[PDB]
Parts: C-alpha cells; sequence; structure tokens
RNA sequence: UCCAAACUAAUUU
RNA sequence: ACGGACCAGAGCGAAAGCAUUUGCCAAGAAUGUUUUCAUUAAUCAAGAACGAAAGUCGGAGGUUCGAAGACGAUCAGAUACCGUCGUAGUUCCGACCAUAAACGAUGCCGACCGGCGAUGCGGCGGCGUUAUUGACCCGCCGGGCAGCUUCCGGGAAACCAAAGUCU
RNA sequence: CAUUGGAGGGCAAGUCUGGUGCCAGCAGCCGCGGUAAUUCCAGCUCCAAUAGCGUAUAUUAAAGUUGCUGCAGUUAAAAAGCU
C-alpha cells in the first residue's frame, strides 16, 4: 500500500515535468508536502499551487513553470549531521553552483543552504534540482 | 527467443483447456491451439452435378452438403499446406486469406 | 524475347518530345528521320529506335503517354484545367442543413441569416457496419 | 552564465521552447521557430510587425505543437478571444 | 482573428463553407482534434465549428505573409481532389507547388537535381502527405496542415479543421486561404469579392469532363 | 573551387554569417564541410581514435571493409566525431573527417566553485549513453586534469574541458560505443536547463530571414 | 526488491554473509579445505626432493614434450 | 510421408 | 468410459484446474450505497491448507486406449518409427506422494505516465426499432481478460504502455 | 666499466642478421615454432625503471565481479506451484 505520502507527490510533480504540462494533481495533502512546495516555490522551480479542501485529506494543483529537472525524495529520513551534509551535497546534487537539499530540522522544513546558516542538522526529506 | 506474442495459441484468462485429437493422425492438441478448418464440401462433386441431376426422380431438388469441422496439428497442417511459413512482419496478421 | 532495354526506350522518347512534328505511322519513314537527327552508331539499332517510336504514335495519337509530354496534348488539357463556367457551384441559394447545423450558427451568431431550409436527421442511429 | 565579475563567459545563450520552456539544442533539428504577422487594427494588412514563437521538437514530435502555438497566439490576442 | 470586425466572418462566406460541405468531418475523432468539434450528429459525422476552423485559417495567412521571398512557402498535395488547387494557389501567391507523387530526400539529399530548402509547408492531408511532413521535421520547418476530425496532428503546427476529403471542400479551403493571403498583403482590396470563382480550384473528374463536352 | 550547394551554404562564403554561434542558435542543419573549414579552419585538429576491420561472409570468402574513428574539434569547445566504413584505409579516414565536421557540437564550460577566470570544466554531472556504455562527467577542481579512460580523455581534452571526474559503466571494451556515449555526454551540455538560463529569450529573427534580399538575386 | 527500512540492518548484514560464500576469491580463502589442498600449505615456496625426472606432453596445438620433475 | 549411415592424426592463407 | 459441433485470443477459480439436464448445499468477485466499525494495513523466516500427470496402497469396476510383453513388417542391424494383439494403468470410492516448459520462462501491495477500437460483468443516461421488464441501438462510469497503435520512456537487442518513471 | 628486465599484441621498444625446423623452447593471457620465426637460441641495435630490478605467495584498489552509497533475476546465472 501507500507508505510514503511525500513519494507519491514527488514522483508525479516529476513525470508531469517531463510531460511538458503545465498542472498537476497531488492527491493527499499533508502539510509536510505543503511544506516542501514552498521551499520549491520560493527558489522558482514552481508556480502558484492551489489547495483543496474536501473534509480530509485534500489535494493540490500545481503550477508547473517548466525548470524542474527532478524532485527526488529519499528513503528513508535519515538523519544528518552538520559535519556529513557535505557528503551528501555530491551525491544528490548535480553542481555546488545550484540544486538544494531539503531538511527538516527542529526550526522547520529547511533547504541546505539555510540549514547552515543556521547551523543545525536535521532528518533528510528529499532534493531537488 | 520469443518468437509470438501469444504462444502459437489463444490461452489468455485460463490456465488449461481441454484437447483434441488431430484428425489427420490423432495427436493430442489443446483446443486453441489447432488449425481449425470448418469444410462445406459439397457431396457431389461437381463435375458430377450434371449426372445426378438429370438422374434424379425430381426436377428441383437442391442436393445436400458435408459439414466437417477438421482439426490439425501443426505438423499435419504444415504438411498438408494448410498453412504456410510466414515473413517476420508478416506473422502479424491475423486476417484469414480472400475467397 | 523482343523485350527492348533501357538505351532504346530511352532514346525514343526523347526523339518524339522534340521531333513530334516529323514522325508519322510508317516505320520506313521515321527510319529515314531518325538517321537525319541523330548520331545512331548502327542500323540494327537504328531499325529499332525508330520501330519503338512507330509504337509510341499510336498511343500518343490515341491519349497521353506517361513520360512524353505533346505540345499538342500538354497545352489543350489547360483549357480542363482553366475552366469556370458560368455559375459557381457554391451558390444554390437554398442550402439543406441538420438542426444540429443550424444550432451551431446561433452560437455562430448566423441565426438571422437567409433561409438554409432544415432537413429532418434520421432517427436510426445505424451508421456503424456489423462487426 | 558569467563568473563573479560580470563577464559572459559563454559561447551562446540557447534559446527556450515558448510552449514547454526547455533549451532548444544544438542538433534539435525538428525544432522550429515561426512568425506569425502583425495586421494593423483598421484595414487588416501586414504593417511589418510579427510575433515570434519557438517550438521544440520534442513538443512537435508530441503532436502537441497545434495546440501550443494557438494559445501562445491567445496570449497576443491574435487569434480572438472567443474562440 | 483579433477580434477585429474587418477580419470577422463576413456570411456570404458562411453559404459558401455550407455548400461545399466543410462542417462535415468523419464518424471517428482523434484526441488532439477534439477542441475543433462541435458536435456529432446521429449518423455519426462530427460537426466542425466554423468560429474554430476561421481563426486557424486567418492565422495559417499571418504565417505565409510572415514569409518575404513567396517561393519559399512549398505547397504539396499528393492526393488528385487538390493537386488542381495547390497549383492555382502558387499561381496567385507566387508560392512553390509539387503536386503527385513526392520523391524522397526533396528536402534533405542535398546533391541531387529537385532540392529545394523551403520556409514554410502547407499540405492537404496528415496522413496522405505524411512523407514530407516527416522530413520536415529535418530541416527546422514548420508545416500547415488541412486537417480532418481523424488527422494526426503529428508534425502539424497550424491544423485547419475542415472538411479535406470531399471535392468541393478541398478546393474551398485552398481558395479562402490565397484570398486572405491577398488581401493581407494589400494585393487584392476587401471591399468588393474577387474574381476567381472558387470552383475554378475544385477537382473534377476525368468521366466528368468528357460527359459535359457535348454539354459544352 | 567550392561552390555551395545550399542555402545555408552561399550566406557563409558571402561573409554574412560571422561566426557558428549564429547557426547553433537556429539549430541548422550543416550539410557542407567547407562550413566548418570556413570558420575554425586552421585549428582544427584531427585524430584517428580506431582504425576497426568489420567482415561481411560472403559466397566466395569474406568482404573485408575498414571502419574508422575520427575525434576533431579545437580546443576551446568544439567536437565532432565521425564514423565511415570504406574498403580502403585513406578512403576511411578521408570520410570520416567530413562527418566528424558535419558534427561540430558546443560544448559549454562551467566552474567548480568560485567563478573565478575562465570556465574550465563541465557545468554539472552529465552523462551520455549508448550501447551498453554510459559514461558520467563529473565536475572537477581547477588543477585536476582529465582524471578518465584515454579514449574519452581525446575527446575531453579537444573540447578544452581541462577538469573532468569519469565514471564509466557497460562494455568499454568496444571504442565505437564508449567514443559515441562521451560524444552524447558533451553534446547535452547546453541541453542541460541551469538556473543561470532562465532568463527569458530574446528572439533575434533568423538568417534566412535577415537575409533574404542578399539570397534571392546570388542563391536562385 | 531490497529492504530499505531504517531498522533492516540485521537483515542488510546477515544477508550479506550468507551471499559472500557465493563467489570463488571469498570461498576458497575462508572455507580452508583448499589451503588443505595445497602442498605448500599457504606458504609460498618449498623444499623437495627430485625421485625422477618426468616427461610431460603439451595440450593441443602445441606439439612439445614438457621436462618437469616428480 | 518407401528406404538415405559415416567422413585427415599427417597441421602453415 | 466420454460429454462433440455450439466453444471465442470469451468466463470463473489462489493455483492446479473447470462444459449434458435438473435439484440441494455452502462460498465468492465486481457493481450499487449520503449504512456500519474507525487504522483494524502491506509484505512475510518458522509453521499451515491446496497442488495436473505419472507413481504407491486398499476396495469396486474394467468399454476404449495402452508402458511392459508377444508377434508382422521395414532395415546392414531395428530389442525403434508403422501394423496386429495385449498386462499394469486409464474409471470411481478411501488413503498417500508434492513434483512439471506447475510459463506470461515476468513476486506481491501502491502511485503516476499516450491514444484508439472492441470485449465481459454491474451501474447510469439516451432517439428509435421488437416482444408481452427483456432483445437490439448510441454513449458514460468502475473493475476484468485481451488487442492495435505510438520516437512516453526504456533495453545487448528481440521487444515492453510495462520490462517506463535507473548514474 | 651499472645493473635488472624486455622488444607480435595488451604495453614503452626491430618485419636486422645467424642458427633450430611443432624439435629444443618461449609464453601470466591471446599465442609462437612443422626450412625466408617481427615471439625460440644467439649477435647487433632499441626500450623501460635505475643502485636497484625481476620472481613466488597472502592481500587492497581495479570490482557497480558482493552492490549501504551501487548490482542483477522475460530470453544471458536467476521469481519459491499457489495461497
Ligand atoms: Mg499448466
Ligand atoms: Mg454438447
Ligand atoms: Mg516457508
Ligand atoms: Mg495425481
Ligand atoms: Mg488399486
Ligand atoms: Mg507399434
Ligand atoms: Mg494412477
Ligand atoms: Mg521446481
Ligand atoms: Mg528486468
Ligand atoms: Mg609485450
Ligand atoms: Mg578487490
Ligand atoms: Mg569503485
Ligand atoms: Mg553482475
Ligand atoms: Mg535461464
Ligand atoms: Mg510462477
Ligand atoms: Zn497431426
Amino acid at each position: 500500500v501507500r507508505m510514503n505520502v511525500l513519494a507519491d507527490a514527488l514522483k508525479s510533480i516529476n513525470n508531469a515535468e517531463k510531460r511538458g504540462k503545465r498542472q498537476v494533481l497531488i492527491r493527499p495533502c499533508s502539510k509536510v508536502i505543503v511544506r516542501f512546495l514552498t521551499v520549491m516555490m520560493k527558489h522558482g522551480y514552481i508556480g502558484e499551487f492551489e489547495i483543496i479542501d474536501d473534509h480530509r485529506a485534500g489535494k493540490i494543483v500545481v503550477n508547473l513553470t517548466g525548470r524542474l529537472n527532478k524532485c527526488g525524495v529519499i528513503s528513508p529520513r535519515f538523519d544528518v549531521q552538520l559535519k556529513d551534509l557535505e557528503k551528501w551535497q555530491n551525491n544528490l546534487l548535480p553542481s555546488r553552483q545550484f540544486g538544494f537539499i531539503v531538511l527538516t530540522t527542529s526550526a522547520g522544513i529547511m533547504d541546505h543552504e539555510e540549514a547552515r546558516r543556521k547551523h543545525t542538522g536535521g532528518k533528510i526529506l528529499g532534493f531537488f534540482f | 527467443t520469443k518468437k509470438r506474442r501469444n504462444n502459437g495459441r489463444a490461452k489468455k484468462g485460463r490456465g488449461h483447456v481441454q484437447p483434441i485429437r488431430c484428425t489427420n493422425c490423432a495427436r493430442c492438441v489443446p483446443k486453441d491451439k489447432a488449425i481449425k478448418k470448418f469444410v462445406i464440401r459439397n457431396i457431389v462433386e461437381a463435375a458430377a452435378v450434371r449426372d445426378i441431376s438429370e438422374a434424379s426422380v425430381f426436377d428441383a431438388y437442391v442436393l445436400p452438403k458435408l459439414y466437417v469441422k477438421l482439426h490439425y496439428c501443426v505438423s499435419c497442417a504444415i504438411h498438408s499446406k494448410v498453412v504456410r511459413n510466414r515473413s517476420r512482419e508478416a506473422r502479424k496478421d491475423r486476417t484469414p486469406p480472400p475467397r | 524475347g523482343r523485350v527492348r532495354t533501357k538505351t532504346v526506350k530511352k532514346a525514343a522518347r526523347v526523339i518524339i518530345e522534340k521531333y513530334y512534328t516529323r514522325l508519322g505511322n510508317d516505320f520506313h519513314t521515321n527510319k529515314r528521320v531518325c538517321e537525319e537527327i541523330a548520331i545512331i552508331p548502327s542500323k540494327k539499332l537504328r531499325n529499332k529506335i525508330a520501330g519503338y517510336v512507330t509504337h509510341l504514335m499510336k498511343r500518343i495519337q490515341r491519349g497521353p503517354v506517361r513520360g512524353i509530354s505533346i505540345k499538342l496534348q500538354e497545352e489543350e488539357r489547360e483549357r480542363r484545367d482553366n475552366y469556370v463556367p458560368e455559375v459557381s457551384a457554391l451558390d444554390q441559394e437554398i442550402i439543406e442543413v441538420d438542426p444540429d447545423t443550424k444550432e451551431m450558427l446561433k452560437l455562430l451568431d448566423f441565426g438571422s441569416l437567409s433561409n438554409l431550409q432544415v432537413t429532418q436527421p434520421t432517427v436510426g442511429m445505424n451508421f456503424k457496419t456489423p462487426r | 552564465m558569467q563568473n563573479d565579475a560580470g563577464e559572459f563567459v559563454d559561447l551562446y545563450v540557447p534559446r527556450k521552447c515558448s510552449a514547454s520552456n526547455r533549451i532548444i539544442g544544438a542538433k534539435d533539428h525538428a525544432s522550429i521557430q515561426m512568425n506569425v504577422a502583425e495586421v494593423d487594427k483598421v484595414t487588416g494588412r501586414f504593417n511589418g510587425q510579427f510575433k515570434t514563437y519557438a517550438i521544440c521538437g520534442a513538443i512537435r514530435r508530441m503532436g502537441e505543437s497545434d495546440d501550443s502555438i494557438l494559445r501562445l497566439a491567445k496570449a497576443d490576442g491574435i487569434v480572438s478571444k472567443n474562440f | 482573428s483579433g477580434a477585429l470586425d474587418v477580419l470577422q466572418m463576413k456570411e456570404e462566406d458562411v453559404l459558401k463553407f455550407l455548400a461545399a460541405g466543410t462542417h462535415l468531418g468523419g464518424t471517428n475523432l482523434d484526441f488532439q482534434m477534439e477542441q475543433y468539434i462541435y458536435k456529432r450528429k446521429s449518423d455519426g459525422i462530427y460537426i466542425i465549428n466554423l468560429k474554430r476552423t476561421w481563426e486557424k485559417l486567418l492565422l495559417a495567412a499571418r504565417a505565409i505573409v510572415a514569409i518575404e521571398n513567396p517561393a519559399d512557402v512549398s505547397v504539396i498535395s499528393s492526393r488528385n481532389t487538390g493537386q488542381r488547387a495547390v497549383l492555382k494557389f502558387a499561381a496567385a501567391t507566387g508560392a512553390t507547388p509539387i503536386a503527385g507523387r513526392f520523391t524522397p530526400g526533396t528536402f534533405t539529399n542535398q546533391i541531387q537535381a529537385a532540392f529545394r530548402e523551403p520556409r514554410l509547408l502547407v499540405v492537404t492531408d496528415p496522413r496522405a502527405d505524411h512523407q514530407p511532413l516527416t522530413e520536415a521535421s529535418y530541416v527546422n520547418l514548420p508545416t500547415i496542415a488541412l486537417c480532418n476530425t481523424d488527422s494526426p496532428l503529428r508534425y502539424v503546427d497550424i491544423a485547419i479543421p475542415c472538411n479535406n476529403k470531399g471535392a468541393h471542400s478541398v478546393g474551398l479551403m485552398w481558395w479562402m486561404l490565397a484570398r486572405e493571403v491577398l488581401r493581407m498583403r494589400g494585393t487584392i482590396s476587401r471591399e468588393h469579392p474577387w474574381e476567381v470563382m472558387p470552383d475554378l480550384y475544385f477537382y473534377r473528374d476525368p468521366e466528368e469532363i468528357e460527359k459535359e463536352e457535348q454539354a459544352a | 573551387e567550392w561552390m555551395p550547394v545550399t542555402k545555408l551554404g552561399r550566406l557563409v562564403k558571402d561573409m554574412k554569417i560571422k561566426s557558428l554561434e549564429e547557426i547553433y542558435l537556429f539549430s541548422l542543419p550543416i550539410k557542407e564541410s567547407e562550413i566548418i573549414d570556413f570558420f575554425l579552419g586552421a585549428s582544427l585538429k584531427d585524430e584517428v581514435l580506431k582504425i576497426m576491420p568489420v567482415q561481411k561472409q560472403t559466397r566466395a570468402g569474406q568482404r573485408t571493409r575498414f571502419k574508422a574513428f575520427v575525434a576533431i574539434g579545437d580546443y576551446n569547445g568544439h567536437v565532432g566525431l565521425g564514423v565511415k566504413c570504406s574498403k580502403e584505409v585513406a578512403t576511411a579516414i578521408r570520410g570520416a573527417i567530413i562527418l566528424a565536421k558535419l558534427s561540430i557540437v558546443p560544448v559549454r564550460r562551467g566552474y567548480w566553485g568560485n567563478k573565478i577566470g575562465k570556465p574550465h570544466t563541465v557545468p554539472c554531472k552529465v552523462t551520455g549513453r549508448c550501447g551498453s556504455v554510459l559514461v558520467r562527467l563529473i565536475p572537477a577542481p581547477r588543477g585536476t586534469g582529465i582524471v578518465s579512460a584515454p579514449v574519452p580523455k581525446k575527446l575531453l581534452m579537444m573540447a578544452g574541458i581541462d577538469d573532468c571526474y569519469t565514471s564509466a559503466r557497460g562494455c568499454t571494451a568496444t571504442l565505437g560505443n564508449f567514443a559515441k556515449a562521451t560524444f552524447d555526454a558533451i553534446s547535452k551540455t547546453y541541453s542541460y536547463l541551469t538556473p543561470d538560463l532562465w532568463k527569458e529569450t530574446v528572439f533575434t529573427k533568423s538568417p534566412y530571414q535577415e537575409f533574404t534580399d542578399h539570397l534571392v538575386k546570388t542563391h536562385t | 526488491g531490497k529492504c530499505r527500512g531504517l531498522r533492516t540492518a540485521r537483515k542488510l548484514r546477515s544477508h550479506r554473509r550468507d551471499q559472500k560464500w557465493h563467489d570463488k576469491q571469498y570461498k576458497k580463502a575462508h572455507l580452508g579445505t583448499a589451503l588443505k589442498a595445497n602442498p605448500f600449505g599457504g606458504a609460498s615456496h618449498a623444499k623437495g626432493i627430485v625421485l625422477e625426472k618426468v616427461g610431460v606432453e603439451a595440450k593441443q596445438p602445441n606439439s612439445a614434450i614438457r621436462k618437469c620433475v616428480r
């Protein structure tokens, strides 16, 4: 069955990206996905996304700009210290110039450049570039 | 390697079809694999129809037919030249030969 | 085994396109023409080229030949090409349409257009071939 | 694209498909760049101006370049809004 | 095209489209041609929306006027119902006609005799003229196509939803297209009708020719 | 004595196109060798990668022809690769330079980090794929050099890629699919969309369009 | 495929330790049967006594007599 | 739908 | 003993497998649902039920066919192919046995990703035909067995809408 | 008084000369030798690393050929008969 909601969300965004579609349904909306998409949206890879409330786990319609190469998840959510973070950088990211590893730290769901500034580790959710 | 997409037979949603016997040599063939040939050959051989009809005690007597459903194994149907071998792209063709 | 090769069939077609005005239905006449307008190296070839021109002259006389442009035939199928009748085929002034054809014209905003007499649609729905 | 001094260190900036926002590559020989003529608002004659759209070949092999140019021309209002 | 009342349909032209039968489509429907269709009838025939096919046909005309050298537009019909309309199209607009069999390598084989490099292709039928559409995807060459309900729109870049099956409806759509090229260039004017009488472009059958030679 | 036979070949010879960048912007199909000789001539260096013999069995013995792998490209971001089979060695080496010239692609160079000076390595992790072979190109730091097998090293040096880490996979003992998978990798350094290229593309008009007047009195 | 979960280290470590035995270089360096079978006994060299000069014929296509000692 | 088996150790392209 | 033709790239079953009529017994999928419970789930070492054919052990029965066996041919030979007989077996009832090219040579649960025409079951809607709620017709929805088509992508390729979403 | 290994290919370096004639021998691997040996035995040359250099054996990288990162399992080795 469905064990991981974030994985089915990012696989469906990734499949619609290479099909060249403009919009995509994301079924069940959790709050972890919403906090994941905003980090993708502040760095500007996706457009505005509409969240639909249906008195259960809702749906999200996402506008795609056409900028995304690959949004992936990492399973399990390995705990990552700041010592080991740069070894995840050259295994997930295509370059040191762009791309982000998304962490969930105690100060919230962060990309990896923000976690160095805040000096905290966390569990890894996924990545996008 | 695999030669045909079905495996030379028409078994899709079931496990085991009952077998029949080849009418030429009595080999056990599954029912969907066998080359079926329904023949409605006349019993008269139309070289002879103008002799049977002139010798009849009737005037309008339609001569009967002969309804035989033949079965064949793959060995006998090739040897009897019921079927032939086809090219690789021409195997993917299920329309029967015209009349 | 009288099949004529490509060097006879290609040479005979270029003769007729260049010299259609001289050729006729006599072999022996066109035999003398074909040596006059051409450098043919041998006499036995000359009879074959002239023998295939005269064969083609009957086919040209009845109709057109695939690959041969006859200026009598090419310029006078142009009347077939440049033809306009006195009335168009489109100006009919009463055009049999369907109620669905008419109802689209309302969404096209031409319901105030002239007649276009509607016909009753068929009630069968029998439009597919039996499988 | 550029080093931190500000010098544009590139050979060229490639075009992006105006329907899928992906790079039209160097040997993407199915990728078109068409022009839609502009008419003046009075007589409907060609004024000399035009809109340029580029459709990459993968969108074109998809068979969706028809609706793509049709949507890119409804944003300029070249195609009527009441389509 | 553009909500300009000078570029609208002018109902004179509607009686042409209904007399030829351009609104009629096939009994089956391509999924990418779905947006141009109004509604299916009772006999399975789909009805093409004439507002949709007017906008694309004017969109197609803007693509030809954007070509500077008029012979850079090449026009192809392999099917005979349309070979007459293509020749008379390029006679007016100055295009480059290819009637009949399209030999392959015409756009790719740069050493042979008939090797012309256009900038625009306009064809009659995507299924019948699939070979130059396929070769136009090698040489960065956008194509406009007359299309029916069942046409595969693969390398088609501007589709004109019409009836490209009837003889009266192929030639009319070539006639309406040629008229809107010369009006947007300003060669002919749009305050008065054009002197061509659109059945000049219609394909006439060979038995239809000889049967009226004694009538005319 | 070179007379061009293409519309693009006429505008090149008449000093109207100034670099290959005006061609590569519009993806124009190069079909003539001299167009590459016109711009990049006396800067290209060639190299034969391998002469492998191929054989066709016939009813009278074997019909051996010779297949030629030719690398080409100046050391500042252009690489071609040409394969041609002929009955003779010199006949194959000549003709495979032409096919290598008709496949000159641009190589986007990038920075490893701290973008100081000229771009020296691949911009990001790219991966070619040909046959069973996939060749990955990882951006190296500055004085690293090209840490690779000797066959793609001859391709990566002729692009002016100074720095790369290379991962390979599959049967690299065949040189043909291992040269092409390298060539497939560096030919998609421009195909990849970085954040540097999100700025909208201004459309310059096409060279078949901005010379319709010079072209029609000369090429026609 | 493979189990990926966060507590599957024992399943992964034991499956690995069992599947190490299925290749030749691990199997002969850890059974001790092959260590029991070579006459050096895990050494590089050995001193012996020549009993006999023996002629060994070469495998085809080679056709010589390889001079060996027993 | 009659029978129908075998093939230098003596090597060099 | 066996259930032809009807009988299909049709159905059902966890698989093996399953076809004369009628009755009885218990089961079950799919659909329908603005019912109920409220995470009860997914996959699974150990363990467990089922498992063609042949074979084994008891009873019953033995028509056909038929290992072994006996002959007639063919053959250089022919303890084989072909023919004529014919044991065990094939049939049923009660136990065993636990393997098959037990194959889609493709674990299961879940998500996303092109079209199109059909088919089977259930539901819903719709001109009209036909019979005294069915039969046809046109679609829609969902599960199912499949097909065609595609430069989705993949693959060593053959090929696969999964063997795709994998440097 | 500079050796140790080589010179068909992998792999840097000879179609040199003389002997031997599937012999003696070489050769990690593919191979060479049955009378013109680019491979043996020698001379000449040449190469490599050099006061060091071959050889045997354990072992690490190569090995994404043990795969956590990172392998496969339709037909190449392989998904248990089914639950
Ligand atoms: Mg079975
Ligand atoms: Mg029955
Ligand atoms: Mg068990
Ligand atoms: Mg049994
Ligand atoms: Mg018994
Ligand atoms: Mg017998
Ligand atoms: Mg038994
Ligand atoms: Mg088994
Ligand atoms: Mg697989
Ligand atoms: Mg060596
Ligand atoms: Mg190791
Ligand atoms: Mg490694
Ligand atoms: Mg392996
Ligand atoms: Mg196997
Ligand atoms: Mg199985
Ligand atoms: Zn048989």
